[PDB]
DNA sequence: CATTATCTACCGCAATATCAATACTT
DNA sequence: AAGTATTGATATAAGTAATAGATAATG
């Protein structure tokens, strides 16, 4: 009866946001007008239903103008006027949803957008019209389903939208209102008085004006408290009854809110492909894999929920918790006759201070947000349904509270269900403790010997968390490490620790999956050793060998007497050396390395705080060691740029007839794609955005057309091929490895290298896990994504320059010359590809007689294709057909070996 | 008795960094005839004048020739320029230094500490006798350091503490038709309005007759300026160069609050005065409206207003009780909540 | 040949007003 | 031919002159 209960409250929660916000602050009135007047945040629920009782009658007032002017048919004559033109853009638009709906919808968009898009104060207009249009657009699709279910352009144009939304915020604008208090400078005497609560403005950031908008210190003032969850409610949140399979791309996850399985931001290609691949039927898999995800269940962890809610009712500033703060501390103004770089040194520490304290209170927002959802939730059962992204990765459908967030949304969470310890179960949970506290090269034993020498510690941080030695906090992992204590604490109280029922997740990761599948591809034995793919005595860690590489280096390097090499000589730590190496293998760059051991080693302030110099030399260090370490994978990764330069840089033959004729050269549309062993098809997004001033009746915004078809940004392919690959490869198998573990009915979850699930199944997961490794990767996936390329790309053609002098370029220039007198005008290469393009269907015509003939006709690319030298040979512009490079050698390695390693998931 | 250079060792010189030199003696004699600034340094001979840039350093020889200063100083950074001036100004009284004026730290370290240069503080009545300016910014890419200087002029820090001191700056032409805007005129602008508010300019070279028409006409046969050809300056790739003459005036105004109400108003500088104002502040307009008794004020666009209705609104701002402050005015583009 | 931005992957962010030329309809 | 809307170009602020590290495009 537990089902029904749920079932009620989800349709409840899943009520709309419009109807609810329209009903709540209407009753908050009701109060107000029996208590007293005053201005608490119940008045400020109050001011929103006034704002929306003053704003209604002008969006009705709207309407009728529309309405009224569309009425007659003669545009020539009818709106002369610059505002009434613009009635014939949009008011066809307005009429469709309810006015209220609409209201209440901008006031919430409104109030959602506050303190975002770089602003102190406010948000950026461009954004909030663009974000005003979506939502109402979104309501309306909502509202237009629902009525042709009950019954029994498609895609507003962003200019449209942003039109929309610039009405709306002006009408707001001209009505909202705020009465604030302050003094004059005249005869220093306190007065009162009201103000618009809005006003819209602009602002300079390097030459650039930025028409931001404004909301009052009044209205931020009720805005930061706790009542934001109640003037504010979201719209996606766990979910307690169990979600909906994955069948259709168009239905699941939420029970009636519909969703996509690809997070498809700005293309429509990857939903047209995933389209077609969910109606030709071969993701099967991934559906599966999605559904086990996504059916396990989760309830907060009362006693962390407890202890967190005693911290931040306390107010002081804990590990993660930023504190409460009330107003900036400014330090004094310098004299206005100081020099112009003391002036700037303020000028920026005034500018770091504001950075800080807005960056708190975002924080302590965002923590308050997910408290109240805590606490909202507790006790009952709440589940998480899963979406995906184009590269195959897999996320949830709840971004505020997710067991993929930071490490107090983590503890805050743990299965509903409960499975006894067995044998195995003390074990992996001393194991797992072991894990939260940043020893990983010892072994199983030595982990269990480490979490049995703290008993005491264990006991004490369970039985008071705070208010003692407090050991929980000097973990790398506090909230989730407190939980293991709780239930080692319990355990121990026990005689018999097999016979406990225990709700903790274990961790178990593969470091550096996108390392395993390197090793794996190139079948390299050294990366396999070194990554734990061969079974050992002991785990051994890659960014340990590097990072003591590392130290090598800064050793051979320190004698220039540089502070930064005598500092971190004997400093240099397996987290810096392994975040670096990590995204390296992935393929960052010199200043994304840079990034990432500054932002790691800022805290420690070893050295000084403008680091970046230093780890300058650090990252040059890191790369002269990796260059040497890794070659296998340096070589894979390398053939994909290749591939990914050629696709890029390439045309196909049916593009047109004649020409584009934009420019000398075609503009090029191909991306790459290819297909996940699960069927899946993976499109890289990248492409070319053109904006273009839209005006609207605040401003004119500079906002862009993602429908618009635009060019492919090569860098951008370049870039994302490998890691966009070697990702979709390690979630195809984190989802086969997830459905066949539920097949076997265990309870998973994932946040994509790491594996979670009970301590008493950790061992069955290990071998399934080990398994399905094995399975996906027994074929030779780089040969088949070659086919695949192949196959994909079969009728494409290059470009490049050729030498004048070379004999056979002189024969390219006869035929180009042989052309124009065919042709009967001036020859160019797209009129060689029109006869390139005609040959091939020339061919397709099943007649033999024309195939022999069609193969008698000569064309510049044909001349290429049956030649085999001239591109290694390689002024004038010639044709290349599409030959992508032979793939790198296989060494020899035994895939299978790896199901006797101990260490490949720990 | 220093040599002055000529055409074809400028011509020897390799990198210029978009920097553009007028060569022509005859020129610049008559420049410094129009100038005739021995008249406001009654006893030029003890003066002691600094240079900024100087590059070929034609000027400076003619002004040694023609003066007889005490001590002459030049701040050249560029390197071929630097070997190229100490070669040949090698054994003459005139000074060569290597430092960048780009860096207020280089200013801070030349007069206040090592002190190779110690220029005389005056009262600010009148102009500085005892110390010259002269700096060449006719680089496309320095306009900032212009404009920076002009804030220095408004807040009495870099240079001026030593009170008002005349500036002579080479500097382009399309700056220079921005900076000398007069109310109305399409290219007014801020550094028009500072211009106005800070200092007294008069034009008083040009390198294209065709430019002068986007001046004033009225400014322009005052000034009477002595026009010459592109011929006169060697690299003749770039665009044309004008010379003005700064000259530091009295003021009475907050700076910064001047500084932010002059900012914001002037964006829309074509939009009626009874409507740009809401962008103040929360209330301005109506505020604004309340306290502007004056119905011929209200339809002036900010183009055609003047230093002096800026400094009156300037006041009412301060006389706003509810004013928004003018410290936090910016964007951060480091703070980013981004949550996934 | 110097310049010129450009910098792992994702997970709901990086400009605007004014003025001149041109072509389009009337 | 004379308006008139469209399209394109240009200035704004005023130390990112706050990197050779490494490099693929540009004109
Ligand atoms: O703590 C982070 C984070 O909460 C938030 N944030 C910033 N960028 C992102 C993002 O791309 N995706 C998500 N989900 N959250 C984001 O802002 C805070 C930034 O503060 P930090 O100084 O700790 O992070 P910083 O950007 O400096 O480093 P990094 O995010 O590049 O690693």
């Amino acid at each position: 009866a537990l089902n029904i209960f749920n079932q009620d409250r989800q349709k409840v929660l899943e009520n709309r946001a419009t109807e609810a916000a329209r009903e709540r602050w209407k009753h908050d009135f009701e109060e107000a007008k029996a208590r007293g007047d005053i201005s608490i945040e119940k008045n400020l629920n109050v001011k929103l239903w006034k704002w929306y009782n003053e704003m209604l009658p002008l969006v009705k007032e709207e309407i009728n103008h529309c309405r009224s002017l569309l009425s007659e048919k003669l545009s020539d004559k009818k709106g002369l006027n610059k505002v009434d033109t613009n009635r014939l853009g949009y008011g066809p638009y307005l009429t469709l949803i309810d006015p209220g709906k609409m209201c209440v919808i901008t006031i919430l968009e409104l109030l959602k957008l506050n303190s975002t898009g770089g602003v102190i104060e406010g948000m950026r207009t461009a954004r909030a019209v663009i974000s005003v249009g979506k939502a109402i657009e979104m309501e309306f699709r909502s509202e237009q389903v629902l009525k042709s279910e009950s019954q029994a352009k498609i895609l507003w144009p962003q200019s449209i939208r942003a039109r929309i939304g610039s009405v709306l915020i002006s009408m707001l604008i001209q009505v909202a209102k705020v009465s604030v208090q302050g003094v004059d400078p005249v005869t220093k005497a306190k007065v009162h008085g009201e103000a618009p609560a809005f006003a819209h403005g602009y602002q300079y950031h390097n030459g650039s004006k930025l028409g931001v908008l404004k909301i009052h210190k009044t209205l931020i003032r009720q805005l930061n408290g706790e009542r934001l969850i109640a003037s504010v409610q979201p719209q996606l949140l766990p979910m307690l009854v169990e979600p909906k399979p994955w069948v259709n791309w168009r239905s699941g996850g939420y029970h009636y809110t519909q969703s996509t399985l690809l997070r498809t931001k700005d293309s429509p290609e990857q939903v047209a492909y995933l389209k077609a691949a969910s109606d030709n039927g071969d993701i099967d898999r991934v559906y599966d894999g999605l559904n086990v995800l996504g059916r396990t269940p989760w309830t907060v962890n009362r006693k962390v929920f407890d202890v967190v809610s005693q911290v931040w009712n306390k107010g002081e500033g804990f590990l993660d918790i930023p504190g409460a703060q009330d107003e900036m501390v400014l330090p004094p103004a310098p004299p206005k006759n100081s020099d112009p770089s003391i002036l700037r040194a303020w000028k920026l520490q005034v500018k770091t201070i504001a950075n800080k304290f807005s960056s708190d209170r975002s924080n302590r927002c965002d923590t308050n947000y997910k408290l109240e959802i805590a606490r909202a939730f507790l006790g009952e059962k709440l589940y998480f349904p899963h979406n995906l992204d184009f590269r195959g990765r897999a996320y949830p459908l709840s971004p505020h509270f997710n067991h993929l967030g930071n490490d107090m949304s983590r503890g805050l969470l743990i299965f509903w269900h409960g499975k006894k310890l067995g044998p195995s179960g003390l074990k992996w949970l001393k194991i797992h403790l072991s894990n939260l506290f940043g020893f990983d090269k010892l072994p199983l034993k030595d982990r269990v010997a480490f979490t049995e020498s703290h008993l005491q510690d264990i006991k004490d941080s369970a039985e008071n968390p705070l208010t003692g030695d407090r050991w929980w906090t000097t973990a790398d992992k506090p909230w989730q490490a407190l939980a293991t204590c709780f239930e080692l604490n319990e355990v121990m109280k026990m005689d018999n620790p097999e016979e406990f029922i225990s709700h903790q997740p274990v961790h178990q990761d593969g470091t550096c999956n996108g390392l395993q599948h390197y090793a794996a591809l190139g079948g390299d034995v050294e990366g396999a050793t070194q990554v734990n793919l061969v079974p050992s005595d002991k785990p051994q860690d890659v960014y340990a060998h590097v990072a003591r590489l590392v130290q090598k280096r800064l050793e051979i390097a320190a004698e220039k007497g540089d502070e930064n090499a005598k500092i971190l000589k004997d400093k240099i730590t397996r987290k810096v050396v392994k975040q670096t190496v990590m995204t390296n293998v992935y393929g960052v760059t010199y200043v994304g390395a840079t990034f990432q051991i500054a932002k790691q080693l800022s805290p420690i302030f070893d050295d000084r705080k403008e680091s970046l110099d230093f780890s300058k030399y650090l990252t040059k260090h890191v790369f002269s060691a990796i260059r040497e370490l890794f070659h296998s994978a340096h070589l894979i990764q390398d053939w994909l740029g290749e591939s990914a330069k050629r696709i890029s840089k390439s045309i196909r033959l049916d593009v047109d007839e004649k020409s584009f004729k934009n420019g000398n050269k075609p503009d090029f549309m191909s991306s790459v794609i290819w297909t996940t062993p699960l069927g899946l098809p993976i499109v890289q997004p990248y492409r070319e955005e053109s904006k273009k001033q839209v005006e609207t009746n605040l401003q004119t915004v500079f906002i862009s057309d993602p429908f618009a078809v635009n060019p492919v940004n090569a860098r951008r392919q370049k870039a994302g091929l490998p890691p966009n690959f070697i990702h979709s490869l390690d979630a195809s198998h984190m989802l086969l490895s997830a459905a066949e573990c539920g097949k076997q009915g265990l309870d998973f979850a994932s946040v994509h290298d790491s594996y979670w699930t009970h301590a008493s199944d950790i061992d069955t997961m290990n071998v399934v896990l080990r398994e399905q490794f094995i399975k996906l990767h027994e074929v030779d996936l780089v040969l088949r994504l070659k086919e695949e390329f192949d196959q994909r790309y079969k009728n494409y053609v290059k470009i490049g320059k050729l030498k004048r002098s070379t004999d056979l370029a002189q024969k390219i220039i006869r035929i180009r010359k042989d052309l124009s007198r065919k042709l009967g005008r001036s020859t160019t290469l797209a009129d060689e590809i029109y006869f390139e393009k005609k040959r091939q269907e020339l061919l397709n015509s099943p007649l033999i007689e024309d195939r022999n003939v069609g193969e008698k006709m000569v064309t510049t690319v044909s001349l290429f294709e049956d030649i085999t030298d001239l591109d290694a040979l390689e002024g004038m512009s010639v044709l290349l057909p599409l030959r992508l490079p032979e793939i790198p050698p296989k060494g020899d390695f035994d895939v299978t070996v790896l199901r006797n390693s101990q260490y490949f998931f720990s | 008795s220093v040599p002055i250079p000529g055409i074809k060792d400028i011509s020897k010189l390799k990198f210029f960094y978009g920097f553009k030199y007028l060569w022509n003696p005859t020129v610049y004699n008559k420049i410094f005839d129009k100038l005739d600034l021995t008249k406001t340094y009654k006893h030029p001979e003890e003066l002691k004048v600094l240079d900024l840039y100087p590059g070929v350093g034609i000027q400076s020889a003619i002004f040694y020739n023609k003066y007889c200063p005490r001590q002459y100083s030049l701040l050249e950074k560029r390197s071929s320029l630097y070997k190229f001036l100490n070669a040949k100004f090698e054994g003459s009284p005139l000074q060569i230094l290597k430092r960048d004026p780009y860096d207020w730290s280089t200013y801070s370290n030349l007069i206040d500490e090592e002190r190779i240069f110690v220029p005389e503080v005056q009262s600010s009545d009148h102009i500085n006798d005892k110390f010259l300016t002269v700096a060449n910014v006719t680089g496309e890419g320095s306009e900032g350091l212009i404009m920076q200087w002009l804030s220095c002029i408004g807040n009495k820090n870099w240079l001026y503490r030593f009170g008002k001191v005349k500036m002579l700056l080479w500097m382009p032409s399309t700056t220079a038709r921005k900076l000398l805007a007069r109310p109305g005129m399409h290219s007014r602008s801020k550094c028009s309005v500072v211009r106005e508010a800070f200092t007294d300019t008069k034009l008083i070279a040009i390198s294209d007759a065709n430019e002068l028409k986007g001046f004033d006409s009225q400014c322009i046969e005052e000034w009477d300026p002595i026009l010459f050809s592109a011929a006169e300056i060697w690299p003749t790739k770039g665009k044309p160069i004008a010379l003005v003459e700064m000259d530091p005036i009295d003021f009475d105004f907050d700076v910064d609050n001047w500084d932010y109400v002059t900012r914001h108003l002037m964006i829309l500088k074509r939009t009626p005065l009874n409507t740009v104002m809401d962008s103040l502040g929360h209330g301005g307009q109506q505020y604004f409206n309340s306290r502007i008794t004056d119905k011929d004020l209200l339809k002036k666009c900010p183009i055609d207003l003047t230093n002096d209705e800026f400094i009156y609104l300037t006041k009412l701002f301060m006389e706003w009780p509810f004013k928004p402050d003018i410290l936090m005015d910016f964007v951060d583009m480091y703070q980013t909540e981004h949550s996934g």
